[PDB]
DNA sequence: GTCCTATCGATCTTCGGAAGAGATTCAGAG
DNA sequence: CTCTGAATCTCTTCCCGCGCGCCGTAGGAC
């Protein structure tokens, strides 16, 4: 009653979250310094960290 | 009177750090607290350091460390970081002039 | 040594020596070009710490 | 199309080891 | 005012063999 099962659809949701955290730490800066006149979302993010 | 200080950037993005620093100055309009920004170049020393004419308030210190891709100042301590020297600024300007 | 062909499977020591030697190159530089205390107290610390 | 110089010089290394021993830090007092 | 007691911190140790399996240097700059 104190120990719970984590199964694949939870461990992968966490490790996916690490990916979004490492996008967060980029896209914030690029959004701050960026002109927001040229940029479109596919310029903002990139898949490599996920 | 504005004295010099040394800033460390991610080595390779140094011109973009200098441009973003000038732009953060003209955003947060502390125009009376910054003189220049030097990246000297020979036909490139120093390899990753940005020279800033500045004064020391904690607001301007947070400004320069809130500029992106900047690690921090290089000095004796992180409370009151260190300016360099009169003759050292003069010699760097000498070799930049020469 | 090679890994599966010429992919280098470095023995780790060559990364440690590479760390040292880079710092020692930079320290000979910033000494002979006569950096101030605050700069050599960077590289000298980084060297001892390597 | 690319030859590298380099590392969180603007975070966050995992809590679920015990032990067992030493180095190093503090009591109630003569 | 610091002397023998005790108190908190880090360092060091944790079977022998053995067989598979995989996966193995990086974001950046001309």
């Amino acid at each position: 009653g104190n120990r719970r099962i984590r199964s694949v659809g939870e461990m992968a949701e966490n490790q996916f979250r690490v990916g979004l955290v490492r996008v967060e730490r980029a896209v914030k800066e690029r959004l701050s310094l960026g002109d927001l006149d040229t940029l479109m979302p596919q310029d903002m993010i990139n898949a490599k960290p996920i | 009177k504005k004295r010099w200080y040394v800033v460390q950037a991610f080595s390779g993005f140094e011109g973009r750090v200098a441009t973003s620093l000038r732009e953060h100055i003209k955003l947060h309009n502390m125009e009376d607290l910054f003189g220049e920004v030097m990246v000297p170049t020979e036909e490139k020393f120093f390899p990753g350091y940005v020279l800033v004419q500045m004064v020391m308030n904690d607001a301007s210190w947070h400004l320069v460390r809130s500029v992106p891709r900047v690690m921090g100042f290089i000095g004796g301590t992180s409370d009151r970081p260190a300016p360099i020297s009169d003759k050292e600024v003069d010699a760097i300007m000498n070799r930049l002039q020469q | 040594v090679p890994l599966d062909g010429g992919r280098f499977a470095t023995s780790d020591l060559n990364d440690l020596y590479r760390r040292v030697i880079n710092r020692n190159n930079r320290l000979k530089r910033l000494l002979d070009l006569a950096a101030p205390d605050i700069i050599v107290r960077n590289e000298k610390r980084m060297l001892q710490e390597a």
